[PDB]
């Protein structure tokens, strides 16, 4: 038969349809889960990328420094106590709870809450509670946003089903199976924002199938915001979340001082055999060598990340930075390779504070060329004649055209006029456009400092600058010609 | 009620449509056979 | 224990321990006159019930599908006592793929047997016609279409409302819904009171060997919690907060629910935590959104440099000094960032601020400062 199209890259998976409300014949007959081989979960690739070395490589001194402040808990103890008393009454009592918890980025909400399962799986392990099922959901690493009802499903009871077969069978098991023939569940739902939809259908069964009597589900559900709830999600499942919910602030100072001595507490004021011959270090032609951190770096580095965002990450990544930049100022001295006493002081940690927050933006316009600069001090000197943040092109054009052949006197644009409209030659005609002109619209427009509108007619299209006017004006006084005229 | 609704189907309860001329004083015949005359004239027309 | 009994039973999932909700007295007898008015006659009639989340509507109509009551064939005891035959479904509608198929779910609760197509209200009709059926619809707020226009999004609910009316079926339609999330006969169920609350809290507890609560403590959360919204998932969240404060820190008393009230609930305090230069840029923004007032981060800065220049009040900075500045008061709660399209003849992203902090407090902040009041 002819077909009106073709779909040759299908790729489907060998998922089965049918949910678990009718795997069982009656209500009475579903059987202990708990006493089945496939439910609660009663790495076939980590071989693949593994391969010889052939070759010895040097570790320096500041190597172990560099691998000791990755992010791969000093001051997380009153929110680890309430997540943890919350979630153990409702695993000791089968109840089914939702704990919220909100924070910015890196202010430790996953590791708290890793911290309080790993715990709460060791206080099982001693019969201290009874056991329990632990999954984690990310919402962000989902490929359909429904996938999540594949996931936990799968997670439960080991079947493979589609997505509104695996939410059928979800809702049956929390609804209607009975409390002694089931386990509890401790589900963590992280990136909480990337699991809303358009209806909010995913939240709203997430939540209530908390609200149900013989659940025995527990959702710890970590967002970016306090109010998420309030700003995206229905009245009902605002109510669902409840009113209690867990704050993590930013760290302060100090703990992100106590969290980077806790990364250093075994190299940091130490001593290592160098092996001056390669650099390859080894922990205690060879020197013994002291290593240490300042400690006033460290409180520059955790006061300006404590002021700015109080971000983990952020802090342990500034203090590697600094040990990157000491390490490179030592290998270079040596000549070391990869095949007394060195410090990380003060300034590594202030050029690497700095090196993030210094604007390449001036610079990129500084060292720009000469129609390049042209274009934008005519943008300029438009933007503040008309009074309008927006200029059409065929203005700029003009004023351009002006600007030529009103400095006449000048003797660069004596030198530059034949380039710039002739391109030297003597051949070519006399053109309506500057040479390069589409070159550095294009460049500006790549580079994110213009905006053009989409229209195909090129004297009124309109452009607009998306850098600051007085990141512009500066850009262009460092100019010895544009500053003069 | 179906006036409500947008479409509905009605199964109704339950011999030409020439009528007596003349004040209601034609027979019957000349009736049936005006139908006939209609019936083969307009079937020798189309 | 007991303080785990009664964290137990404060829970949003807790079992529901003749048959009416104990504040809800009024509202099941008029399910009963909807019930037993329709049940002995066989009418075809539809009920619409609303409230504010966590009212009881559904614990009310579980109670009364579960102690007052083809698969769901049931007795139903008249008061004049005919034990009359009614088949009873309750269908939550958002664990639904589409609106237009909840004819086809109405099916599969009453079918044994054959297997029909259902996609309208005629196939359900002639189905139901040689036969009464009772069908309660939780969350009928998902029966709408969006992005359908006004006429056109409400079909699938007038369809089931004119059949739960229509001559000759046997069909009562019972559907409850949440006013803050949004002809048949409608029943409000209206927020709980303080008093209804603490009924409902002490028949709650009366279960344990004693209430762990002062009564003040009880009555005070009551009133906190009771208003235009007066939802009883809150205040079992507030007594359950109070339990767990109780445990950390150490009767639970008033304290402990004021203490629950105060960490899970101000913009002088942040102002007076900001250095001098700090405070500068948040004058700066607060007057870089009067006159344009949709400004992005780089028309605010071309803003703050323009009061520099005419002032010459601390060394003029950077923008991207500029920007992790307006980051140090995200962190601290005072300046908001956001992204979209901006609004003119270019169309691409860009970042904004907003400012919402009270400015009743805010000129109370600066103008104690001598060299800031040139930047109001
Ligand atoms: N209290 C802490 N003690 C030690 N290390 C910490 C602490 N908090 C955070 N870190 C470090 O910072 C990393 C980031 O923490 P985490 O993954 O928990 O952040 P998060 O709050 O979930 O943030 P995001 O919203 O970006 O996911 C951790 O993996 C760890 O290396
Ligand atoms: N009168 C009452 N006595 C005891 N418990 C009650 C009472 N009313 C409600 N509850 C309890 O409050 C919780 C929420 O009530 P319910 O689910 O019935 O609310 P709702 O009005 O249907 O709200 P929503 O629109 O959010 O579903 C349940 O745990 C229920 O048992
Ligand atoms: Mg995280
Ligand atoms: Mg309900």
């Amino acid at each position: 038969v002819i077909r009106k199209f073709t779909k040759k890259n299908v790729a489907r998976a060998k998922k089965k349809y049918t949910p678990f409300s009718k795997r069982f014949k009656s209500i009475a007959a579903i059987p202990d889960l708990t006493s089945l081989p496939e439910f609660y979960g009663n790495s076939r690739f980590e071989n693949k990328l593994k391969t010889t070395q052939k070759h010895q490589i040097v570790e320096t001194i500041f190597s172990k420094v560099k691998k000791q402040l990755n992010s791969s808990l000093p001051a997380r103890e009153n929110e680890f106590a309430s997540i943890y008393l919350s979630a153990y009454s409702a695993i000791e009592s089968d109840s089914a709870t939702t704990i919220y918890v909100a924070g910015t980025p890196g202010v430790g909400k996953t590791l708290t809450v890793r911290e309080v399962v790993k715990e709460l799986l060791s206080s099982s392990a001693q019969r201290e509670i009874p056991d329990f099922l632990y999954v984690e959901i990310n919402g962000l690493k989902m490929v359909k946003p429904t996938d999540c009802y594949e996931t936990l499903w799968n997670k439960v009871s080991g079947e493979r089903l589609t997505w509104a077969a695996s939410m059928e069978s979800l809702e049956f098991y929390f609804k209607r199976v009975p409390k002694n023939k089931k386990k509890t569940i401790v589900v963590l739902l992280d990136e909480l924002d990337a699991m809303v939809t358009k209806s909010q259908d995913i939240m709203y069964n997430f939540f209530n199938w908390t609200t149900y009597e013989n659940a025995k589900l527990i959702v710890i559900a970590v967002a970016n915001t306090m109010d998420l709830p309030e700003r995206q999600l229905g009245n009902k499942i605002t109510s669902r979340i409840g009113f209690t919910r867990i704050m993590f602030t930013g760290y302060t100072h100090e703990e992100l001082k106590n969290i980077i001595d806790l990364r250093l507490k075994g190299l940091n004021d130490s001593f290592f055999y160098v092996d001056t011959k390669t650099g390859n270090a080894i922990l205690i032609d060879v020197r013994k060598v002291r290593l240490r951190m300042s400690a006033d770096a460290i409180e520059i580095a955790s006061r300006k990340v404590a002021s700015v965002s109080g971000d983990a990450r952020r802090a342990l990544k500034v203090c590697k930075r600094a040990a990157e930049i000491a390490e490179k100022h030592y290998m270079a001295k040596h000549g070391y390779g990869y095949d007394g006493v060195q410090t990380v002081h003060i300034t590594h940690v202030m050029k690497a504070l700095n090196e993030t927050l210094n604007s390449h933006v001036i610079t990129f316009m500084t060292r720009l060329s000469f129609t390049a600069k042209l274009f934008i001090y005519a943008l300029l000197n438009l933007m503040k004649k008309n009074g309008s943040q927006e200029q059409e092109l065929g203005d700029i054009v003009d004023e351009i055209k002006l600007l030529i052949e009103v400095n006449g006197s000048n003797k660069f644009v004596m030198e530059i006029a034949k380039t710039l409209f002739q391109q030297g030659s003597d051949n070519i005609s006399e053109q309506l456009r500057i040479i390069s002109w589409d070159f550095v619209l294009n460049q500006l427009l790549d580079a994110g400092i213009l905006f053009k509108q989409t229209m195909k007619n090129d004297r009124i299209c309109c452009v607009k600058l998306n850098i600051s006017v007085e990141e512009a004006k500066r850009a262009m006084n460092e100019d010895e010609t544009l500053r003069n005229l | 009620a179906d006036a409500q609704r947008s479409h509905y189907t009605v199964y109704p309860s339950l011999h030409i449509p020439f009528v007596k001329l003349l004040s209601g004083k034609e027979s019957e015949v000349n009736v049936e056979k005006r139908w006939e005359l209609y019936h083969q004239l307009h079937s020798h027309f189309h | 224990s007991i303080f785990l009994r009664t964290k137990a039973l404060l829970q949003k999932s807790s079992e529901l321990v003749d048959g009416a909700l104990p504040a809800r007295t009024a509202e099941y007898e008029q399910v009963m006159n909807f019930l037993a008015k329709a049940i002995s006659e066989h009418r075809s009639d539809s009920l619409y019930i609303t409230g504010p989340p966590g009212t009881g509507k559904t614990a009310q109509l579980d109670m009364i599908i579960r102690q007052k009551f083809l698969q769901n064939l049931s007795w139903f005891e008249l008061p004049d006592g005919r034990l009359e035959s009614v088949a009873v479904t309750s269908i939550n509608c958002i664990s639904l793929g589409e609106p237009s198929s909840i004819f086809q779910k109405i099916f599969d609760s009453f079918q044994d047997g054959p297997t029909l197509q259902i996609k309208n209200m005629q196939h359900l009709q002639k189905f139901l016609e040689p036969y009464t059926f009772v069908v309660v619809l939780d969350e009928m707020d998902r029966l709408l279409h969006a992005n359908t226009s006004e006429t056109q999004s409400v079909r699938t609910i007038l369809e089931l409302f004119l059949l739960a009316k229509l001559p000759t079926v046997s069909f009562v339609l019972i559907g409850m819904a949440n006013s803050l999330d949004m002809l048949p006969q409608t029943i409000v169920f209206q927020p709980y009171t303080a008093e209804q609350m603490y009924e409902i809290v002490i028949q709650k507890m009366s279960s344990l060997p004693t209430i762990i609560f002062q009564p003040m403590a009880i009555k005070f959360a009551a009133k906190k919690c009771a208003g235009n919204t007066g939802d009883l998932r809150k205040l079992f969240d507030v007594l359950r907060g109070s339990i767990e404060i109780y445990e950390l820190e150490k009767k639970i008393g008033l304290n402990y629910i004021a203490k629950v009230f105060s960490k899970f609930v101000s913009t002088r305090t942040r102002i007076a935590k900001l250095n001098i230069q700090q405070k500068l840029i948040l004058c700066t923004i607060i007057q870089s959104l009067k006159l344009n007032s949709d400004a992005t981060i780089d028309e605010s800065f071309d803003h703050y440099i323009k009061a520099i220049t005419k002032t010459d009040t601390l060394a003029p900075l950077q923008r991207n000094e500029f920007l992790e500045i307006c980051t140090i008061l995200e962190t601290c709660g005072l300046v908001s960032i956001k992204k979209t399209k901006c609004k003119g003849k270019t169309k691409r992203f860009v970042d904004k601020i907003d400012v919402d902090l009270d400015m009743r407090e805010f000129y109370d902040e600066m103008t104690k400062i001598s060299i800031l009041k040139p930047f109001l």
